[PDB]
């Protein structure tokens, strides 16, 4: 594409120049570009194209939730009409973040998934997945959205269960994976007791296996069994 | 919201 | 151009809109094509110009110090060659936030400071045009240096003598005009002492004014003093 | 940096 004609490592270089000036739109393009280079993504450059996309998506659903609310309210019985902008300008919104979901799933489809055969490769890009799916399901009003819905659990189920066969219950990617598969449960698929139960077993076995554990990966793993806690907490 | 990563 | 199908009324609402999703490109974009429809602007609609301007600049101005500092650590003695990609990525962002100062520019100089006939709208846009001046003197390093300066110099000496003339000086627009201008001496002009006098003669003529002031305007006046306060406190 | 508005 645009990005064609650069270097990788010169792309991989400029992702992380982008990245320590907040410019996670650039990031994001730069990681593209890398991708389409069709060599299997290192460790650390899988983090890269992750962080970038998260960023960008990350702007887009707080702006949609915003508008959907002002939407919501101008909806209300005694609101004013106010004509159709508020509407449209959410679309707006809405039809970028689909097109960067679309994008990111892309990429994982042509062909990051299919070359990854390393649990740490394999579940990272499947939970991407199945992020990237729950993000359009947030959106989604229409006829297919059991669809959507059924492609992130999908793709979540099958990085749980590698996950849960080739990794340590510690895991950062594994704990990372089923934080948010329990989030995909609360928020998406109206299943609070499933994400309950798989936050609290998820945190417990964690707790388990820290005696196996350095320094650093103990303060790895601690981190993302305290998003599980947080989590537990606002929902009991 | 609820935490994800 | 882009919003040429769009009423103003919408552009304006919409605006607003991004205002409040933090959708700074959006707004701004929205507020180009309204300045485009070729009416002039009113006190509401000039704000919200300035603001999406600012935040999109701002942030590009942000991430060019920091690419600027990654270059400069880059051509110190020691220090590891590392390629041409901190300078290309440095000089990319140095051209779009050029592209933005010209793009505002260009529309003060089509046609909004040609048919501002009243002070505050006049003095509004002449700071305007000195601002992005400052901006393109900010990142210039070549032979018409010396004359972007002017440029800004020149702006902002006009939009002072309008305000001195016409305002009270305790006016928000005359106050941040004279805090501006005060840190172009400062940052651009290589003329601190000239940066201090204009800051403490305008705080201290501000404070003779107050007494004439309603307590919303009084709020209003002494929020800029207090910014005109704190650059002394740095500057000495 | 110094402030301006
Ligand atoms: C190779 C690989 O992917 N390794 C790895 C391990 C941990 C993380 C990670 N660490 C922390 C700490 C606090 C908050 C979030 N994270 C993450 N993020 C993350 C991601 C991007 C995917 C899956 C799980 C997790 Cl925890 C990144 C990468
Ligand atoms: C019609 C008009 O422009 N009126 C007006 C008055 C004040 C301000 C303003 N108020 C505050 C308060 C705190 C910080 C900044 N500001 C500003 N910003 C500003 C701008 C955008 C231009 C000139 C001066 C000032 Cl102070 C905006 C508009
Ligand atoms: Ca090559
Ligand atoms: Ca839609
Ligand atoms: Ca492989
Ligand atoms: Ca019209
Ligand atoms: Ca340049
Ligand atoms: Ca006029
Ligand atoms: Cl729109
Ligand atoms: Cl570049």
């Amino acid at each position: 594409g645009a990005m064609g004609s650069m270097e990788r490592a010169s792309l991989i270089q400029k992702a992380k120049l982008a990245e320590q000036a907040e410019r996670y739109e650039d990031m994001a393009a730069f990681m593209k570009g890398a991708v389409e280079k069709g060599e299997e993504l290192s460790c650390e450059e899988r983090n890269l194209l992750s962080v970038a996309y998260k960023n960008v998506v990350g702007g887009q659903r707080a702006a949609w939730r915003v508008l959907s609310s002002i939407e919501q309210k101008s909806n209300e019985e005694g609101s004013e009409e106010k004509g159709p902008e508020v509407r449209e300008y959410r679309e707006k919104v809405e039809t970028e973040l689909q097109g960067v979901c679309d994008t990111v799933l892309g990429l994982l489809d042509s062909h990051l998934i299919k070359e990854a055969g390393d649990a740490e490769s394999r579940v990272f890009y499947l939970k991407m997945k199945g992020d990237y799916y729950r993000y359009l399901a947030e959106v989604a009003t229409g006829d297919d959205k059991k669809r959507i819905i059924d492609s992130a659990r999908s793709a979540y189920q099958e990085a749980m269960d590698i996950s849960k066969k080739e990794m340590p219950p510690t895991n950062p990617i594994r704990l990372g994976l089923a934080l948010n598969f329990s989030v995909f449960h609360y928020e998406i698929a109206n299943s609070p007791e499933e994400a309950i139960s798989l936050a609290k077993t998820t945190f417990d076995e964690a707790m388990a296996d820290l005696h196996t554990l350095s320094e650093d990966s103990y303060k790895d793993s601690t981190l993302i069994m305290q998003l599980l806690r947080d989590n537990l907490t606002l929902w009991t | 919201f609820p935490a994800t990563v």
